[PDB]
C-alpha cells in the first residue's frame, strides 16, 4: 500500500549541498514520520535524522551542523539536504516510514516513559558519489554469442555508479544476469550483462540490448546477432 | 562500525545477542541488513514482529530485568546470511542515534556449486575502436571464492586484467567477472586466449581466438 | 571555457601540480594538451605537447598527465625561473588552440 | 510411446503407479527394460513373480475394485535404473496388444565418480594409410555428463571431432569416447595434441605427441 522511492544527482562535487527527494505512493506524507539513512562502504548503518507528522525535525548530532531536512505536502515528497559534502559522505541514502511507539515503564503521570523510533517501510535506495571527478557516459558494445548459447553486452568507461540494464525493452526477463561493475585504474565502471536464451532463437528474435546511465542521461541501445 | 562475526550451520537454530546490554527497560529493533539492499525490519517492539516475516524470527520481550536482548532465527537458511542491527533503547540511556554493532550471519554446510564460465571475444564495433577487450564471466558457484588465469596461447598474461570479488546472486550462489584489456594487434597477432577460473580444488578452461 | 588552476607555489625542491578542465566542447579524451610557459609579455616556450611529450630540450622534471576530464601539468624540483605564468591549449590535428584562463606559480 | 520420469533416492522404497487403470478385474505384468538389452519380466500375475527376482520388488494384487496397480520396489539401488512397463490386462477392455507408456527410474543420491580419460596416438599403420585419428576414451565416471575439447596445441580445435553420449557399464557408472580426425601432415606439423575432459566441475586433460 506505501512505497518510497529516492532520487538524487548520482555525482556531486566536494563542498557543495547535495540535495535529494524520496516520494511516498500510497499514502499521505503529514501523517505520518519519515527517516533518511545512509551506509557507507565499509561502515554500516547511520541514522542521519528525521522529520515528524506535524514536520519538526531532529538531527543526528554526528552530522547536526550540516544537515537540513524539508518536506512538501502538496504532494508526497520531503527532501534533505547536505552542505560540506566530503569524500567521506558517499553512500547509499535510504529513505523510509519511522514509526512512534511509546514505552510505558512507569508512571505516564510522572512522565516515566520515552518514545522510540523504527523504520517499517523503506525505500531502496540511491547512490551518491563525491568525487572532483566529471561524469561520462559509458560507451554500449554487443557480445555476439555462437542445447542453448548466450549472447552479452558490454557496457564501458562510465562514471559513476550506477547502470540500469533491461533486455528488449524490459521484455526478456528470463535467464537474465548482469554482473558488478569494475573501477579501472583510469577511473571508470565496466560492466557487462548477459541473457541465456534456447539456441533456435537466434533467427530471428531480436534481442535489444538497454542501457541507462543517469548521472549522463545519456541512454543508449544495441541490438546482437551473429 | 565494527563487525562481529557469527557462524550457524544449515538448519540449526541462531542465537544472535545483542551488542549493548540495557541498563533499564528496553525497546529493541531488529533489522536485517543486506549491503546494496534496502534494510528489513525483523522485530520493532521487544517481540512484536511486523508482517510479511516468518514467525522462524523471534525475540524476547521485557519480562523482568536482567534478561538479554537475543535475535533467534530458527531454521537457519542460505538465504539468511546478512548483517543484523540491534537498535536499542532503554529509559536509562540517551537517543538511539547510533545502529549500533553488525552481527554477520554466514550460513555453514552450503551445497558446493560450480561455476558457469563463459568467454566473450572482442565485438567486431570494439575492435573499430582500436580497443579490445575480453570478458570472462563466472556464475552459480558456491563458496563464493575464485581464481581467474588469463594466457595468451600458452604463455600467462597478467598486465591488464581486472577482476571483480565475488557478489551473492539471488539464488544465494556467488558470481564475478574478469576483463582482459588488449591492444587489437595482441588480439590478432596471437593464436588463442583463455580464462582459466579455478574454483575450489578444480580448475576450469574456457578459450577463444579470432576466427 | 578551459579552467585552469586559481594559482599555487611551492618551494625549491619541491613539485608542482598545475590543473586544466572544461567541457565536451574542449576536453579532453578527444582532444591533445599542450602547456606552454609565457613571462608576462615576452617570449613563449612550449614545454609540453600531445599530453605528455616534451619539447626538445624540456627539462625531466616537467611532466604531463591527462585523465578522462582534466590535464595535469607537474613541475618538479623547483627553481629560481619557475616564477611565471603558464598556459594550458586544447587542440586537434586540424583546427586551432584553444587556449587556457591561466595560473600564476 | 511416451516416457515419464521418476526420481527416488538411493535406498527408499519406490512407487511406480501404472500408466492406464483397470476398469474390471484386471491381470498386470511389470516389465524390467533397460534400452539394448533384454526385458526382464518382474511379475506376471497381478502379484506373482519368477524366481531369480527379489523380494523387494512386490506387486499390488487384485483383491477388492478399485485398487490401482502400483509395482513397488523398496531398497532402491543404482542398479534400479530402467524402464518400467505395465502390461495392464482386465475384464473390461479388449487385448493388451501395446506395453504402455515407459517409466524411467533414475536413483539419486549416487556417489560422484571422476573419469579414467586414456588418448591413443594414430597408430603406424593408420598413418601408413595416409589417416590420422585420435580416441579419447573416457569411462567410470558418473553422473553421466562431461565435456570433450580437443587443442592443437594451445589453440582449439573443433572442426573434425565426434563424441559419444554417455552409456550406462555394468558398474553402474558411465564411458564415452571422442575421435578427432586429421590428415597425418596435420599430425606431424604441430607439436602436441590435448584432449580435455570436463566433469561436473573439474577438467582432466591427456596429451599426446608424435615422439
Amino acid at each position: 500500500q506505501v512505497q518510497l522511492q529516492e532520487s538524487g544527482p548520482g555525482l556531486v562535487k566536494p563542498s557543495e549541498t547535495l540535495s535529494l527527494t524520496c516520494t511516498v505512493s500510497g499514502g499521505s506524507i503529514s501523517n505520518y514520520y519519515w527517516s533518511w539513512i545512509r551506509q557507507s562502504p565499509g561502515k554500516g548503518l547511520e541514522w542521519i535524522g528525521y522529520i515528524s507528522d506535524s514536520e519538526s525535525t531532529n538531527y543526528n548530532p554526528s552530522l547536526k551542523s550540516r544537515v537540513i531536512i524539508s518536506v512538501d505536502t502538496s504532494k508526497n515528497q520531503l527532501s534533505l539536504k547536505l552542505n560540506s559534502v566530503t569524500a567521506a559522505d558517499s553512500a547509499i541514502y535510504y529513505c523510509a516510514r519511522a514509526q512512534q511507539g511509546k514505552r510505558i515503564y512507569g508512571m505516564v503521570s510522572f512522565g516515566e516513559f520515552f518514545y522510540y523510533y523504527y523504520m517499517d517501510v523503506w525505500g531502496k535506495g540511491t547512490t551518491v558519489t563525491v568525487s572532483s571527478a566529471s561524469t561520462k557516459g559509458p560507451s554500449v558494445f554487443p557480445l555476439a554469442p555462437s542445447g542453448t548459447a548466450a549472447l552479452g553486452c558490454l557496457v564501458k568507461d562510465y562514471f559513476p555508479e550506477p547502470v540500469t540494464v533491461s533486455w528488449n525493452s524490459g521484455a526478456l526477463t528470463s535467464g537474465v544476469h548482469t554482473f558488478p561493475a569494475v573501477l579501472q585504474s583510469s577511473g571508470l565502471y565496466s560492466l557487462s550483462s548477459v541473457v541465456t536464451v534456447p539456441s533456435s532463437s537466434l533467427g530471428t528474435q531480436t534481442y535489444i540490448c538497454n542501457v541507462n546511465h543517469k548521472p549522463s542521461n545519456t541512454k543508449v541501445d544495441k541490438k546482437v546477432e551473429p | 562500525s565494527y563487525v562481529r562475526p557469527l557462524s550457524v550451520a544449515l538448519g540449526e537454530t541462531a542465537s544472535i545477542s545483542c551488542g549493548r546490554q540495557a541498563l533499564g527497560s528496553r525497546a529493541v529493533q531488529w533489522y536485517q541488513h543486506r549491503p546494496g539492499q534496502a534494510p528489513i525490519l525483523l522485530i520493532y517492539n521487544n517481540q512484536d514482529r511486523p508482517s510479511g516475516i516468518p514467525e522462524r524470527f523471534s525475540g524476547t520481550p521485557d519480562i523482568n530485568f536482567g534478561t538479554r536482548a537475543t535475535l533467534t532465527i530458527s531454521g537457519v537458511e542460505a538465504g539468511d546470511e546478512a548483517d543484523y542491527y540491534c537498535h536499542m533503547w532503554d529509559s536509562r540511556s540517551g537517543f538511539s542515534w547510533s545502529f549500533g554493532g553488525a552481527t554477520r550471519l554466514t550460513v555453514l554446510g552450503q551445497p558446493k556449486a560450480a561455476p558457469s564460465v563463459t568467454l566473450f571475444p572482442p565485438s567486431s564495433e570494439e575492435l573499430q575502436a582500436n580497443k579490445a577487450t575480453l570478458v570472462c564471466l563466472i556464475s552459480d558457484f558456491y563458496p563464493g571464492a575464485v581464481t581467474v588465469a588469463w594466457k595468451a596461447d600458452s604463455s600467462p598474461v597478467k598486465a591488464g586484467v581486472e577482476t571483480t570479488t565475488p557478489s551473492k546472486q539471488s539464488n544465494n550462489k556467488y558470481a564475478a567477472s574478469s576483463y582482459l584489456s588488449l591492444t587489437p594487434m595482441q588480439w590478432k597477432m596471437h593464436k588463442s586466449y583463455s580464462c582459466q577460473v579455478t574454483h575450489e580444488g578444480s580448475t576450469v578452461e574456457k578459450t577463444v581466438a579470432p576466427t | 571555457v578551459l579552467t585552469q588552476s586559481a594559482s599555487v607555489s611551492g618551494s625549491l625542491g619541491q613539485s608542482v601540480t598545475i590543473s586544466c578542465t572544461g567541457p565536451n566542447s574542449v576536453c579532453c579524451s578527444h582532444k591533445s594538451i599542450s602547456w606552454y610557459q609565457w613571462p608576462p609579455g615576452r617570449a613563449p616556450t612550449l614545454i609540453i605537447y600531445e599530453d605528455n611529450e616534451r619539447a626538445p630540450g624540456i627539462s625531466p622534471r616537467f611532466s604531463g598527465y591527462k585523465s578522462y576530464w582534466s590535464a595535469y601539468l607537474t613541475i618538479s624540483d623547483l627553481r629560481p625561473e619557475d616564477e611565471t605564468t603558464y598556459y594550458c591549449c586544447s587542440y586537434t590535428h586540424n583546427s586551432g588552440c584553444v587556449f587556457g584562463t591561466g595560473t600564476k606559480v
